[PDB]
């Protein structure tokens, strides 16, 4: 079997270098071409550029040629792709995949790099809840807004799991440079306020976990 | 013989391959000049 | 630099029928073409290899053909698994130029959407600045307006949108948008509300809100 | 296999106007294209030949034209024998590929429809199976929506639609459908009913039927 | 004879943001392309030679861009002496095909139309023919249609209409339709009307007039 | 500075000939070519033909061909187009531009032919002013309309240019071979009729000036 491993995520500032690992295994090296694709969230994907391990040649294209750079290592079984003046536009998911036919016949696991100059910040939650002076009508969604937090993204639990069916977990947009996210969940007002809902967001690095009543 | 650089500019700097020949094309008009240097062998230039 | 054009970007059919996609170039590829499909989180997976051919591990199901600058992708019957984004890619010159895209959906009938607006939270003014929400569940299809109105006005920029895809079980969607900005413009009025139009029905849902309530 | 697209299906001019039907392909044809009437149930008649010159016995008022990959078909002006469907032929190259094909009608005002559902006979049960039928008249445009829903569903396939084009008297369409099926799905349910979507007006007519009336 | 199609012919952006102008030809060009800039009543004037380089004179914000058979016109940011009527040439063989032509107009909120129909003159008598007028103001955006009916007709030709463009003030739009004929078809009915069908409300205003009165 | 100097508008019968000037300045005349560029109203623009004055060889188009012929002196630093066999789809605006790296880089002023068989006649003003039976609103819009005037076009100026803002001036379209014009402008019936607006059209050509009251 021929199998791709990438390395994991990456997350520095603007104006720095970033070296990328792709290492094929079950497979001569050094006898196929070893590509590269770019895939900008969520609608873009274009072809990057090629490397031939045997004799180190690289073929470019346009907009990347000055920004990437490719080398590969024959002892290792690796290539490397290197960038140069990374900014917020460079940041998307990055594939490795290999020539044979022409075509891309096996791809890689992916990998994500951001790019920003923000820092670890813990996340705020703000309750939502109805309602004053508005009973309408017996049936409310619920949830609770998340602001505030790098890197994306947290989980938020209702009641330790209790319903996941009627919850949807919406995806986060970057605003003045944080994520925000939002939570909602419809319950009846017969059987509320009788339990208490608690939304709680877990962030693994800043280890920040918050919990709220309503 | 021996290679000529007849297109030498400051923005080729980066790039010294694009030195080694100049570009030719269709043209719209009658008689543009494509290209001049000096005959000097010792002169600094394209001779050098 | 070939251009190689993927339309419609979306189209939906339900379960056991049949779909057509056409990824059509500028020049002639002599035939060289590549289908992908991608999970959303997953990596692509190759399908057609030049046009025609099959690969090994790929159901029969999917069949593609093709003649000169039109080449489509039929698969038949449509199943769960195979809801995906595809893609198709031109082999032929450098640089190599991937399709457009299309991404699948199942077809449903219309439903109703529900507008409920939302009051900030009374701690939420400790932090320095006020964000006014109004949430949207259970609606369809995709394409839709969100209307801001305070005193007849519109404001951008500064909406945003969070679009929710669908998913296995209730094949539905969900939308929620808002806005952040400093303290003294809030109380500068009072009612509050927004609203959804939609194509099948001129006159929308109406959710208010008041804060002296 | 030269490909050569002939769009739209459908357009609609009224008499003493002109027409224009473009006929496009996908190479450079040298000028060679042959342009056909047919009447329903008739063969084909040949008007131009080599998008320019006339035949002998055909009118002067078919005046084709073009240039490079489009080509027109000028028609002035339009009388009540000039209204078939027309082809354009490519003889350039082999095989000659056959035009998609145009079918003209007389266009006029917008008409309501008559929805009437009609109960099965007392003695079709004996056959060993019921279809139930609501037949429509007076209507325009061709595009229509037929409509089946009991409590609140949709039923496919096994539904039919048979068209009737235009005559020269009133210039009216017609349409029918139903379904067969066993006996036992007949009585699951009571009340029958059927409608048909236009554009125009969101709020169509509605017939229903009840069995024990 | 080389067709070099501009589409469309109005689209519409507000000040501020940018706008897009796509110029496609049949053949390839050669990348010789020459974008113009022509006011109403004035001459054109050239903005962008050969699809990129930029003339002297002109300032940055108008950026071409392009390749192969597809040129786009990048204009941003948008403001009031930048509002004209945008062109395209083709210079590489003769003759040279110039491009349809791309109207920029401001874009704005929907705005309800005033429907007052007129008496003719008693003195207008005289001249031995007579006009029935009712002139609109104040509306958007430019696609409406014109209704004249009398005893549940429709009558053309004969009619007219005068549009007028906008200006810079209110960014607002007028009408005017009338009809000339003889002397005894005026009186030959009582009421006179007129309306003007828009997309986003079925049912439009009515202003009615009466002879009698 | 190079400079484009065309003619003035001309007005002739069908079946005639007419000859437009354009002379340039401040360049060398017999070096570069001059072009010629038809646009008819409002939709309609195509290229005509260009002469090159050293020699005197013309280029014409497929369908001008015949109708036009393209002359030159070299002593007056002049170009001339003449025009045969005008007819009515023959009057529209011409151009007069010069070709350089095969773009148009200066155009002309602009010249208006028109070609009629009408001849000049004094404009008749009908009033029109709500009205009788009808009160209906408190806001209506007044104006009048004028008809039979040759050629276009003609001013309407109200109470001496009072008030320019409501009013709107629209466009004249050829009626049974003359040109027709409408006025529109809003006042409210609080003040009307205690003020007695006018319409005046002026027209230099008939020196008729008619003024109306209401």
């Amino acid at each position: 079997q021929v199998q791709l491993q990438q390395s994991g995520p990456e997350l520095v500032k603007p104006g720095a270098s970033v070296k990328i690992s792709c290492k094929a295994s079950g497979y001569a090296f050094s006898t196929s071409w070893m590509n590269w694709v770019i895939q900008r969230p969520g609608q873009g994907l274009e072809w990057i550029g090629r490397i031939y391990p045997g004799d180190g040649d690289t073929n470019y294209n346009g907009k990347f040629k000055g920004k990437a750079t490719l080398t590969a290592d024959k002892s290792s079984s690796t290539a490397y792709m290197q960038l140069s003046s990374l900014t917020s536009v460079d940041s998307a998911v990055y594939f490795c995949a290999r020539r044979d036919y022409g075509y891309f016949d096996y791809w890689g696991q992916g990998t994500t790099l951001t790019v920003s100059s923000a820092k670890t910040t813990p996340p705020s939650v703000y309750p939502l809840a109805p309602g004053c002076g508005d009973t309408t009508g017996s049936s409310v969604t619920l949830g609770c807004l998340v602001k505030g937090y790098f890197p994306e993204s947290v989980t938020v639990t209702w009641n330790s799991g209790s319903l996941s069916s009627s919850v949807h977990t919406f995806p986060a947009l970057l605003q003045s440079g944080l994520y925000t996210m939002s939570s909602s969940v419809t319950v009846p007002s017969s059987t509320w306020p009788s339990q208490t809902v608690t939304c709680s967001v877990a962030h693994p690095a800043s280890s920040t976990t918050v919990d709220k009543k309503l | 013989e021996t290679i000529l650089e007849v297109n030498n500019l400051k923005t080729n700097e980066t790039t010294p391959m694009q030195r080694l020949c100049f570009p030719v094309s269709v043209q719209s008009k009658t008689g543009e000049l494509c290209a001049a240097f000096r005959a000097d062998p010792g002169r600094d230039g394209p001779w050098q | 630099d070939i251009q190689m054009t993927q339309s419609s970007s979306y189209l939906s059919v339900s379960l056991g029928g049949r779909v057509t996609i056409t990824c059509k170039a500028s020049d002639h590829i002599n035939n060289w073409l590549a289908w992908y499909q991608q999970k959303p989180g997953n990596a692509p997976r190759l399908l057609i290899s030049g046009a025609t051919s099959l690969e090994t591990g790929v159901p029969s199901r999917f069949s593609g053909s093709g003649s000169g600058k039109d080449y489509t992708l039929s698969i038949t019957s449509l199943q769960t698994e195979d809801v995906a984004t595809y893609y198709c890619q031109q082999y032929w010159n450098s640089p190599y130029t991937f399709g457009g895209g299309t991404k699948l959906e199942i077809k449903r009938a219309d439903a109703a959407p529900t507008v409920s607006i939302f009051p900030p939270s009374s701690e939420q003014l400790t932090s320095g600045g006020a964000s006014v929400v109004c949430f949207l569940n259970n609606f369809y299809p995709k394409d839709i307006n969100v209307k801001w109105k305070i005193d007849g006005s519109e404001r951008q920029n500064g909406v945003l949108n969070s679009w929710t895809d669908q998913d296995s079980k209730d094949s539905t969607y969900s939308m929620s948008s808002t806005l952040t900005l400093t303290k003294d413009e809030y109380e500068r009025h009072n009612s509050y509300t927004c609203e959804a139009t939609h194509k099948t029905s001129t006159s929308p849902i109406v959710k208010s809100f008041n804060r002296n309530e």
